[PDB]
């Protein structure tokens, strides 16, 4: 085949994972030794093709999952998929930086933290007596602009 | 303006004295006031009970008054969504009250103090 | 406190309100008769002074 041939490439030499030489790719998956295939990698990103030997890559540090943070500004919820593939061990350094600082939605402690597009200054800042936050909780809101007047009554 | 510092003293204590995801629901609909309930739900893509008890503080503290964005459906029939319309004071008010509840849970306590009486 | 599935809440103190009401008076009509593990019904508050035999 043409685009099938070319793609089982892509796979095998995914598995490397890193730039082998294109004939190797060519003869270890035995198949995508055709014209189309290589041409095919020069024209996908799966194999990022540089004009050098034989290339196949397929486009790191919290640092980029630092301005990822903010770079999900006004944008949805992002999962924790670009990290796994791109820097291993995503929920190590999602709480490594923690406090906010590489925030994320831990999902569940068994679904491996599936997250939203997290970013903060205190973020969680648990240090905060749980019992005070379940007395700042234990504050009871009364009513409507009665309120105005008391937290005016309540000294506020 | 102050209501982006009303926002922004929103996001502080929903992470100051908060978890993380709590703010989370704030910047989705503050992005739009008037927003239908699933597209935050949709964007988060996540559960129910990843959503209800966070939607209970948000209307535990009256942050976000979810007002029933009604609109007209093509098929002549019911049709709303929860769009938090904000009620920035009174969600403050009781905020305000609430911190000085637990100042009182201080200013009574200066009494409970260093030198043994009893 | 753990949870709030809002509608066995509602049930859940509507429980609660239902042994309240029949502790002051376990004889209510419309309503029904809170037992023993005799099957016999609970000597509420109110059927001690009732009738004879009663406390007045």
């Amino acid at each position: 085949h043409d685009s099938s041939k070319l793609l089982w490439a892509t796979e095998y030499i995914q598995k490397k994972g890193k730039p082998v030489l294109v004939n190797e790719l060519l003869d270890y998956l035995s198949m995508k030794k055709d014209d189309k295939v290589i041409e095919l990698l020069k024209k996908l990103d799966r194999i990022e093709f540089d004009p050098k030997k034989g290339t196949f890559k397929y486009l790191h540090s919290p640092s980029e999952l630092l301005k990822l943070l903010r770079s999900q500004v006004t944008f949805k919820g992002i999962s924790c998929k670009d990290l796994k593939d791109g820097w291993p061990q995503c929920d190590e350094t999602i709480n490594q930086l923690e406090e906010d600082s590489k925030i994320l939605v831990l999902r569940t402690k068994k679904d491996k933290t599936p997250r939203y597009v997290w970013y903060n200054s205190g973020g969680n800042l648990k240090c905060i007596d749980e019992e005070f936050v379940k007395m700042w909780e234990n504050v009871q809101l009364p009513q409507f602009a009665e309120l105005p007047r008391k937290l005016q009554d309540l000294g506020l | 303006p102050i209501d982006d510092i009303v926002k922004n003293l929103l996001k502080f204590v929903v992470r100051g004295f908060y978890g993380g995801s709590f703010v989370l629901v704030l910047d989705a609909i503050l992005f739009h006031s008037v927003l239908a309930e699933d597209d935050l739900k949709q964007l988060l893509s996540i559960n129910k009970t990843e959503l209800g008890p966070l939607i209970a503080r948000l209307r535990s503290d009256r942050l976000i008054s979810i007002h029933k964005q009604r609109e007209y459906p093509p098929n002549s029939k019911s049709v709303e969504r929860v769009y938090y319309y904000v009620k920035y004071p009174h969600a403050i008010d009781a905020i305000k009250w609430k911190v000085h509840q637990v100042v009182q849970r201080l200013k009574d306590d200066l009494d409970k103090n260093s030198e043994p009486n009893g | 406190h753990n949870g709030a599935p809002h509608h066995a809440i509602e049930e859940a103190e509507s429980l609660l309100q239902f042994h309240v009401a029949t502790y002051m008076d376990n004889d209510i009509a419309g309503q029904p008769q809170a037992l023993q593990k005799s099957g016999r019904p609970v000597k509420s508050i109110r059927a001690r002074l009732k009738g004879k035999e009663g406390r007045i």
